[PDB]
DNA sequence: ACGTATGCTATAATGTGTGCAGTCTGACGCGG
């Protein structure tokens, strides 16, 4: 979606944003996988479990 | 509409009715519902003219048919609304009224002008007490003041022949009655009496006031106004609001109390009323008329409707909020818009994007223009709506016009020329700007947020001067420092880096490629990596003896990458460039070696395609910033686990009682000092090469690609400072105060802080974030000052025909040479024959230009010292000659006459200044201040050379120094100095003068955080005015009872032993004291405050022994904040609290008479028969011992040296010097460049004025202080008719004082002091014939330098011819 | 010492009589026969008396010094015209004087816009009113609410509200911040920018050339009608002082230069294309 | 020409008596229709004035000789 | 500035004397003010408003 | 924002200011003090004049250029006469002293 | 605000100094599309004439 | 007649004050 700067990092020493990045992308890979399965249309027992 | 000069004279009652059309005579405005002027009122169409083009208020004559009548029912006359703001009115004061101007703004004027005080006027004014007039009778003398009972007593007694009167009449009749004829003789007689200091001062300026008075034209009495003018209505408004409301200036209401008042003056004089209630209203009036021309003054402004004080009239003329500042010198202005900007990374350096909707609205006028040419407009209101529908066709017209049309772009804020640089406009379909990348440093301009102002060239003059002057492509190179300002950044830099940088083997190493044609081939087919060592044959070409082209081909082992970079390499630079890694600062050499070498059309390609393989390699490449890249120390948390009990240790030490506190607070800064350094190296360390692991058959050792290292190695964005506070530790940060907190960062971004160390490293970055807005005022302010004084510089004459010039030796300081010869002497046309070592043949001639070819032969030669034609060396009135000034560094060949130096040495000097409080402001937040200076280690062998050195041996068998300012050479083989250092104060040398040194050996050695007082001889230690509780303090500690002596300063001190100096006194063992070695001065070491001493009274000593120690508590990051105020102090030239004494004539020093300390000194010269004596302090101590061959302007006292003691003495190339370095020296802690002839072109202004010693020809006499270019035109021609030369003596002006001292009042008034300048250029009656930039830019006229210089000269020679 | 105007003064009546019943009736009977010294007294006497009542009459339009001053003008007119043979006290006599010669005075130099007497003393009457209503209605009267109390005209009350409504100075500060007063916005009406200028220079110089193109009687007959070429702008039955003499004929040709002019302005490219200007 | 004015410079010298030397000519062709003496391929007057000075064809002598030689052939014509 | 009392010192009010003049100040919700300052020779002197 | 002629001021006769009365950028003296280093001196004269005060000036050049005619025709800033006026109004005598 | 996937890293200088590079398909989406409701006022006043 | 202005009222009353009081470095000018 949007492409950033990365020398807009080391002298702002703003480190946040890259931890935000990371994980907002593990939450949204969390998301990819339930995405994946509610599509898939499982199993209200195999959801629970992950 | 043409004139030459403007004049100020004060207004005569009768001179200021001849402007007055009209007395108004009535506070009414308008009539309520028919919105009209009244009858005789403030709006009054009798008096102003009428309101609209040619209309009558009734109505009985309408436009031009009745071109110039009179109407007769109304009496309006019909001419345009045009005369509502020319014509203006006045008042008939009942009783005559004083100028605020003329009594308040010091001097007091009126009072000056009488030898009255302001007390004695004003007390008359308010009605306090009377004032003789003149006295008959000699009983009463003029201007004796008479209190109500005083004024009884003479009536019945003497009475008739004394006439005394009260209020502004009398004084008006003392002003009236005055001879300035006379009592200027009178004052003249007395002066040859026995004149002083203040005596002949005060005779002097009243002299020169009264001869100025009577040659002016001016009389006295016009201080007092019997009439009062007023503003035409349109410049005091009152106007309807679109919501039924109305809205009027403050004038209006202001001159509604001045009239009412004074009409109710004439009412009680009708009345004859009782003198008391007569006295309160003219005492009303006068507040009135003083509240009207400058209201905030001598009493409480008066406030109006929203509690806030009325505006006056002197308030609209005053300071920023004024015309000057405001609405003359500062306009809006047309074919100007402004918008957000963003990259332009496709653009050329000669390009930038322009909003179609914004072009078209900017180049209206030429749409009209050129649709009548096509015929598709038959009309312009035809051509309005072909616009406003934006119909297909008009835009392909206005895409027409704008081409080959340059447009300026302006970033705020305008520091340097360089704030504006126009391009050529390329129309884009949105709102937003695009911007060249390369030209974003001059700028500063941070795609963040920014805004750009855009600016139309409307004239084909101002066509050309911006394709010529301010096209980014003719400006490449900085004013201010002969360096390229254009240079790429962060992504371009990086692209390079990547490219350039190489790696082990890769794919495809070691092969062999026909050109790097074949190296694009294998990289983009995917049989290559941009990282491989492959030997390709490149054919460089290389320029000859002559203009030719020489060709070589070779085998060259380089990388991929390097070979295609060699594809935007023009044919003229040799490979040898390319061959290395490139970075931020290599680049920048390529750019300017491409400059010096091939051209201007060369280096603009050559820009644009580094930019474009930068940015396109550099996103080829793909790099990121992770979490796992800030790599930390794998051992911080046993650096600083341990450093911290270092700093624990000495805690326990201080509550003791023997380390003090100011010694351990420089010393747990240099333990947290060397720990921060530990950090950072053992990060860098372990990032740098972190590449351990290679292969090929095992391993190798390799650069980092941690991509955060690659970022900052490169040069591009960041460096070794800021990854400390990411992977390391942030660092210690400053207090918004000043000082630096006792506990730093230890956290980094990475960890993550606790909740305190964020809280901690809030107090540092508020105080950062805090000068970032309000220091900057004082560097913006700075910029400002420097300017206006350094506005009339231009380059006038080619040659000034002058052989003197100003002796620049090699700045060497610090070890290495801060800033070389060759450096410092570059584009300077040198002032004496300066050949090679063997004087036999002439190297280089006079008048030349030192190119860096020529400097290159320097080198060679290695030339010692050299003579450069300097500017304040210039003999050129008015101006300066381009061989004085040299090379314009921003161009980069000899200056063109007719460019405007002074503003552009100004702007160089201001610009780092105020954006060195922003750069690293924002981003900055932790102090890295490194003195660790302990010992000095000389690094080549050579033999020690010490000069203005005087030491003597100590028991230890060392040779100790005791003298302050000891300098440290390092002799070469041949002959010549190498490295310098800077020995201080008591300081342990390891081998005295003229001894040989090895390489890497500690030649001087001592404590650092202490300034030890070491005696001269040995003996026994007196006590002497060291008094208990007066002068010094005692704490003891237990069981033996070892106590310290601290000595109190007159701030700890009491005022019983105030005028006491505490010293410790040498003695022997008899108990006389002991002589230092060759002097009548027996032993005395006065201890200064807050010094620490160990050693109590009855304690043996030898030679070399230190007998107390001074703390030197420095930690304080100077940066730009605390080092800008010693700079203005130098412009502003300040005299410290501590100046060093320098000998006047040459001679035999003879110590001479005392007083309780104080030292007096009978010098009497060699040929100099009459004495000269100087007085000293007590507690400050010499450099010579009496009795001594003292030259010129030898150093007697040690300390801060006063500028103006440097020239006074020294003559011009010395306070030159002073100033040049001493700037210098602050702006080079910063890493400032600055040629050393910007300070120069200051310098030389601040040298304008110069005060007359000796009768001339001319009436100059004694006293008198007039500019230099002029009392030299007179040298000019009494040389040639002889009659009595003027000898003089040049004096030092500060810059605020500087810009106020220049003939030109306008020039003053627009600059400061607005109150004061105007009143003496009244007084004075002076006409200023204009030859300042702002003088001409007020006025809005052809500036009479750079373009217009060659037109404003054509105008001299028609004054000339006849 | 004492260097504030108001202060001085204050002193000086502060040292001036203070007469009794028959001391004012011995200065007042020889004030009116012109006593000169008299008439000097009885006003330097009662200047305490102008301060006093100045003391209530401030904050209202001038300053405390500037209501004196006017106050000490009644107190003049008092001394000009009192009865010393009445038994009635003077002070009684004079206060009448100081309250209205002050509010006068305060009635012209209060507002810039100079407000005869006769439009604001009915407005005081119409605000007095509101106070009535507001404390019963505890609402702010209407224009109407008043205008039913008095029984009085609407638009009478609405008028005399906007008489009412004070002014904002062009030199004023915008919204807590001195940043740029009102004159720094509000723009010039008279004069229209270049656009403006040379709209009405071309137009009118294309019509001169578009005269120049139509017939010598017909550009004679419409230019000096409408005031174009000649002195006075004169209608279709006066334009028979000059030579045509005829109200038919001059109709007729004034048309028929129009009707000729029309198509040179569909020809150049106007016509309806300066018809919505 | 267009990028560059430095080839410019190199002929007069004085960077500003250059701007006041290719006004003068731009506005003898903006004014007077004078010929363009080098091929103008469609650019303003701003540019061709400063190709006439590039390669030498304008110059401060140059324009005042030409100016009194239209001038001087009004005088004998006159009179 | 909360109201009540408040001991302040300037510094070096004259740093020709460089001594720390202490003062005192009354600071009231409503009312006129009450400071207390020293002098150069230490004389105790009190400043309403 | 974008301006080429439009709204002028009550007395100081400049442009307004901003895109909210439709107003030309400020050029002030340190955005001066860039064209008098540069040395262009008609584009300066011009952003005091005919982009300004210049009453005269703004209309007629408007009128030179849809002729086509880029031509410098200056007269004197309005607000400078205003001063004039000003400082006379204040009781003294400052009158233009001719060549 | 709105989350969205982001890579850091240059791209010919389109992030040149913090400068964004923003896909079509954020537009598309009309996820950055803000709603300004404006507020216009039309006043019959009472003039002289 | 209409709008604006000018005038008088007769208990006695007679010295004001209102309102923000952490700028700051640097430079003279009147007394003391
Ligand atoms: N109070 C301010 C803030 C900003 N600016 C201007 O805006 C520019 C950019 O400020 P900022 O973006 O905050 O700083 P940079 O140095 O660009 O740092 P960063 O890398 O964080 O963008 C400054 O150089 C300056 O020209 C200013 O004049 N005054
Ligand atoms: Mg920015
Ligand atoms: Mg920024
Ligand atoms: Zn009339």
């Amino acid at each position: 979606d949007i492409v950033l700067n990365p020398l807009g990092v080391p002298s702002r020493m703003n480190i946040g944003q890259i931890l935000e990045t990371h994980l907002g992308m593990a939450a949204k890979g969390i998301g990819d996988k339930i995405n994946a399965m509610l599509k898939q249309q499982q199993e209200v027992a195999k959801l629970r479990e992950f | 509409e043409e004139f030459d000069a403007i004049k100020i004279a004060l207004a005569s009652p009768d001179m200021i009715r001849s402007w007055s059309f009209g007395e108004v005579k009535k506070p009414e405005t308008i009539n309520y519902r028919t919105f009209k002027p009244e009858r005789d009122g403030l709006f009054c169409a009798r008096i102003f003219g009428p309101v609209k083009d040619y209309e009558c208020l009734c109505g009985k004559y309408k436009r031009l048919k009745h071109r110039g009548v009179i109407c007769e029912k109304c009496g309006v006359e019909v001419t345009q609304t045009k005369v509502r703001r020319e014509r203006m009115g006045h008042i008939e004061l009942a009783s005559p009224t004083a100028h605020i101007w003329f009594l308040k703004s010091l001097p007091s004027r009126i009072g000056l002008l009488l030898d009255m005080p302001l007390r004695d006027i004003e007390r008359v004014l308010y009605f306090e007490s009377y004032v003789v007039i003149e006295g008959g009778m000699t009983n009463l003398e003029r201007q004796q003041i008479l209190t109500e009972e005083q004024y009884l007593d003479a009536l019945e007694e003497f009475g008739d022949e004394f006439d005394a009167k009260m209020g502004a009449e009398a004084i008006q009749a003392l002003l009236k009655s005055m001879d300035l004829e006379q009592e200027c003789e009178q004052l003249r007689e007395e002066l040859n009496e026995t004149n002083s200091e203040t005596k002949r001062k005060k005779l002097t300026k009243r002299i020169k006031l009264l001869e100025a008075f009577v040659q002016s034209g001016n009389k006295p009495e016009w201080m007092i106004l019997t009439v009062l003018p007023v503003l035409p209505p349109d410049l005091r408004p009152l106007v309807p609001l679109d919501g039924g409301r109305f809205a009027t200036s403050d004038l209006n209401d202001l001159y509604r109390r001045v009239i009412n008042r004074n009409n109710r003056l004439k009412r009680l004089l009708d009345l004859a009323a009782p003198d008391i209630i007569v006295r309160n209203e003219k005492r009303m009036l006068q507040e009135a008329v003083d509240a009207l021309l400058d209201n905030g003054r001598r009493g409480r402004a008066i406030t109006g409707s929203n509690k806030r004080p009325l505006k006056s009239l002197a308030d609209m003329i005053k300071g920023k909020q004024g015309r000057f500042r405001q609405n003359l010198l500062g306009k809006r202005v047309d074919y100007s818009g402004r918008s957000v900007i963003t990259v332009g990374p496709y653009l050329r350096l000669h390009q930038c994007g322009l909003p179609k909707k914004m072009a078209l609205e900017l180049f209206k006028p030429f749409i009209y223009g050129k649709l009548e040419l096509r015929g598709l407009a038959t009309t312009i209101k035809a051509a309005k709506k072909m616009v406003e529908r934006e119909e297909a066709v008009v835009w392909d017209i206005l895409d027409e016009v704008i081409r080959e049309h340059p447009v300026l772009l302006n970033r705020a804020p305008t520091l340097h020329r360089l704030g504006i640089q126009a391009f050529e406009p390329v129309l884009i379909e949105g709102k937003a700007i695009q911007l060249h990348p390369l030209v974003c440093a001059a700028y500063n301009a941070d795609f963040d947020g920014d805004q750009m102002a855009v600016h139309v060239p409307l004239t084909l003059e101002a066509q050309l001067e911006a394709r010529a002057l301010m096209m980014s492509t003719n400006n490449i190179l900085s004013p201010a420092n002969g360096e390229p300002i254009i240079v790429p950044s962060q992504d371009v830099v990086l692209g390079l880096y990547y490219m350039t940088r190489d790696c082990v083997n890769a794919k495809g190493e070691g092969m062999v490629l026909t050109g790097p044609k074949e190296a694009e081939r294998l990289y983009r087919s995917g049989l290559a990596s941009l990282h491989a060592r492959v030997k390709v044959r490149i054919t460089e070409y290389e320029k000859d003896a002559n203009g030719e082209l020489v060709a070589k081909t070779s085998l060259k082992d380089t990388t991929v990458g390097r070979a295609i970079l060699w594809m935007i390499v023009p044919k003229g630079l040799p490979y040898s460039i390319v061959n290395q890694a490139l970075g931020k600062k290599a680049i920048s050499k390529m750019l300017n070696t491409c400059y010096r070498i091939l051209g201007l059309k060369p280096t603009v390609i050559f820009a644009d395609q580094i930019m474009y393989t930068g940015f396109a390699y550099a996103a080829r490449s793909g790099a990121s910033v992770g979490i796992d890249d800030m790599v930390i120390p794998e051992k911080k948390h046993e650096i600083i686990s341990e450093a911290e009990a270092e700093v624990a240790e000495i805690q326990e030490q201080f509550q003791s009682g023997l380390v003090t506190a100011g010694e351990r607070y420089n010393k747990v800064i240099d333990i947290w000092a060397a720990a921060n350094d530990r950090v950072s190296k053992a990060m860098m360390d372990n990032l740098q090469t972190e590449t351990v692991i290679n292969r090929d058959g095992q391993e190798e050792k390799q650069v980092s690609f941690n991509s955060i290292y690659m970022m900052a190695d490169s040069g591009a964005r960041g460096s070794a400072a800021q990854i400390r506070q990411l992977a390391g530790m942030r660092g210690l940060m400053a207090k918004p105060d000043g000082s630096i907190i006792e506990t730093p960062i230890t956290a980094n971004f990475r960890e993550g802080l606790n909740v305190l160390q964020y809280f901690i490293s809030t107090h540092g970055a508020r105080k950062g974030l805090a000068d970032t807005a309000l220091k900057t005022a004082n560097s913006g302010y700075l910029t400002r000052r420097l300017v206006d004084v350094a506005q009339d510089l231009v380059v006038t004459e080619d040659d000034c025909g002058t052989h003197e010039g100003i002796m620049m030796t090699p700045v060497i300081e610090g070890g290495d040479v801060k800033e070389p010869l060759r450096d410092r002497v570059l584009g300077r046309v040198t002032a004496e024959d300066v050949l090679k070592p063997g004087t036999a043949d002439i190297l280089v001639p006079r008048n030349t230009l030192l190119h860096e070819q020529w400097c290159d032969l320097l080198e060679e030669n290695s030339v010692d010292a050299v003579k450069v034609r300097s500017v304040v060396s210039c003999d050129t009135d008015f101006g300066v000659c381009a061989h004085c000034y040299g090379r314009d560094l921003a161009r980069g060949h000899i200056i063109n006459k007719g460019e405007a130096i002074g503003v552009i040495a100004a702007q160089s000097i201001g610009e780092p200044g105020t954006q060195l409080t922003m750069r690293t402001f924002h981003i900055g937040g932790a102090a890295s201040r490194a003195a660790a200076e302990s010992s000095i280690q000389v690094k080549n062998k050579g033999s020690i050379k010490l000069s203005n050195v005087k030491s003597v041996v100590n028991s230890s068998g060392k040779l100790v120094i005791t003298s302050r300012n000891t300098e440290l050479k390092l002799i070469d083989e041949f002959g010549r100095t190498k490295e310098s250092y800077k020995v201080p104060y008591g300081a342990v040398l390891a081998k005295g003068d003229g001894e040989q040194v090895a390489g890497g050996e500690t030649v001087a050695n001592w404590d650092p955080h202490t300034m030890p007082v070491i005696t001269e001889v040995s003996g026994f230690v007196r006590f002497t005015d060291m008094i208990d509780g007066q002068t010094i303090t005692r704490q003891t500690d237990e069981l033996t009872g070892l106590s310290s002596l601290v000595v109190l300063d007159s701030a700890e001190r009491t005022a019983g032993g105030k005028d006491l100096r505490p010293a410790l006194k040498i003695v022997d063992a008899q108990g006389n004291d002991v002589l230092i070695p060759g002097t009548d001065m027996p032993a005395q070491y006065f201890l200064p405050g807050k010094a620490i001493v160990q050693l109590e009274d009855g304690v043996q000593i030898s030679s070399g022994d230190t007998l107390a120690r001074i703390p030197q508590e420095s930690g304080g990051t100077k940066d730009i904040t605390g080092g800008l105020p010693r700079v203005a102090d130098l412009f502003e030239a300040r005299r410290p609290k501590e100046p060093a004494i320098l000998a006047e004539i040459s001679g035999i020093v003879s110590f001479g008479k005392e007083t309780k300390g104080k030292r007096r000194l009978v010098i009497t010269p060699v040929d100099g028969s009459d004495p000269y004596e100087e007085m000293i302090p007590k507690w400050r101590q010499l450099n010579v011992f009496e009795g001594e061959r003292v030259e010129r302007g030898d150093v007697i006292s040690d300390g801060p040296e006063a500028p103006h003691d440097i020239l006074r003495l020294r003559g011009v190339h010395a306070v030159t010097r002073y100033i040049v370095n001493e700037v210098q020296d602050v702006y080079r802690l910063q890493g400032v460049k600055i040629n050393d002839k910007h300070i120069e072109v200051i310098v030389r202004q601040m040298l304008r004025k110069a005060t007359i010693v000796n009768a001339g020809s001319s009436d100059f006499l004694e006293g008198e202080q007039v500019e230099y270019s002029r009392v030299k035109i007179a040298n000019r021609e009494l040389e040639a008719n002889g009659k009595v030369g003027a000898t003089y003596s040049r004096d030092l002006l500060g810059i605020t004082k500087a810009s106020l001292a220049t003939e030109s009042f306008i020039s003053a008034a627009s600059f400061q002091e607005t109150t004061r300048v105007l009143t003496e250029a009244a007084v004075a009656g002076k006409r200023d014939e204009l030859r300042g930039l702002k003088e001409n830019v007020i006025v809005g006229r052809l500036i009479p330098a750079g373009t217009g210089y060659a037109y404003h000269q054509d105008r001299m020679r028609r004054r000339a011819a006849g | 010492r004492v260097l504030d105007a108001t202060q001085l003064y204050l002193g000086e009546i502060g040292y001036s009589p203070l007469l009794t019943a028959e001391e004012e009736v011995y200065f007042a009977r020889r004030a009116l026969r012109g006593d000169v010294a008299s008439r000097r007294r009885m006003i330097e006497s009662n200047l305490r008396l102008v301060v006093k009542i100045a003391r209530r009459y401030g904050n209202r339009g001038l300053a405390l010094l500037d209501l004196i001053e006017e106050g000490n003008l009644g107190l003049i007119r008092a001394v000009e015209k009192f009865d010393p043979e009445r038994g009635f006290r003077f002070s009684t006599y004079a206060t009448w004087w100081i309250r209205q010669t002050i509010e006068r005075a305060i009635m012209n130099q209060t507002r810039t816009i100079r407000l005869p007497i006769h439009i604001v003393k009915e407005l005081n009457v119409y605000l007095r009113t509101a106070r009535e209503l507001s404390h019963k209605l505890d609402h702010e009267p209407s224009a109407e609410e008043i205008a039913e109390q008095l029984d009085k005209p609407v638009d009478d009350v609405s008028r005399m509200l906007r008489l009412n409504e004070r002014i904002t100075s062009v030199d004023t500060p915008l919204g807590g911040d001195s940043e740029k007063a009102l004159l720094d916005i509000l723009a010039d009406e008279k004069e229209n920018g270049p656009e403006d200028t040379t709209q009405d220079d071309d137009m009118k110089q294309s019509i001169v050339k578009w005269l120049f193109e139509l017939n010598a009687k017909q550009r004679e007959v419409l230019a000096r009608r409408f005031g174009l070429l000649g002195y006075e702008a004169a209608t279709l039955e006066d334009v028979g002082r000059e030579i045509g003499l005829t109200r038919e004929r001059v109709r007729q040709i004034q048309v028929e230069g129009l009707r000729r002019l029309r198509e040179i302005l569909q020809t150049q490219g106007l016509n309806i294309e300066a018809l919505f200007l | 020409a267009r990028v560059t004015v430095q080839d410019a410079v190199e002929k007069i010298g004085n960077r500003f008596d250059l701007v006041l030397v290719a006004a003068r000519r731009a506005r003898q062709m903006q004014v007077g229709g004078k010929d363009p003496l080098v091929p103008e391929e469609n650019d303003k007057t701003t540019v061709i004035a400063l190709r006439e000075i590039e390669e030498g064809l304008i110059n401060n002598q140059i324009l005042d000789v030409r100016e009194r030689q239209e001038q001087q052939e009004q005088e004998a014509a006159e009179l | 500035r909360s109201p009540g009392v408040f001991f302040d010192s300037d510094k070096g009010k004259t740093h020709s004397s460089g001594k720390v003049l202490y003062n005192a100040r009354i600071i009231p919700y409503r009312g006129s003010w009450l400071d207390f300052e020293f002098d150069p020779k230490d004389n105790l002197f009190v400043r309403i408003d | 924002h974008a301006r080429s002629t439009g709204s002028y001021s009550l007395v100081t006769q400049q442009p307004l200011g901003g895109k909210a009365q439709f107003g030309g950028q400020r050029f002030g003296e340190m955005e001066v003090w860039a064209l008098e280093a540069y040395g262009a001196a008609y584009t300066l004269q011009e952003m005091l004049t005919v982009k300004s005060d210049d009453v005269n000036g703004r209309t007629k050049m408007y009128k030179n250029i849809v002729d086509g005619n880029h031509q410098m025709e200056p007269g004197m800033p309005e607000s400078f006469n205003v001063l004039l006026k000003e400082i006379r109004s204040l009781g003294i005598n400052i009158e233009l002293e001719d060549e | 605000g709105q989350n969205m996937r982001v890579a850091f890293m240059p791209w010919n200088g389109y992030n040149f100094e913090d400068s964004i590079l923003v896909s079509e398909r954020v537009v598309q989406e009309d996820r950055f599309t803000t709603i300004h409701i404006q507020e216009l006022a039309c006043v019959s006043r009472d003039t002289k004439l």
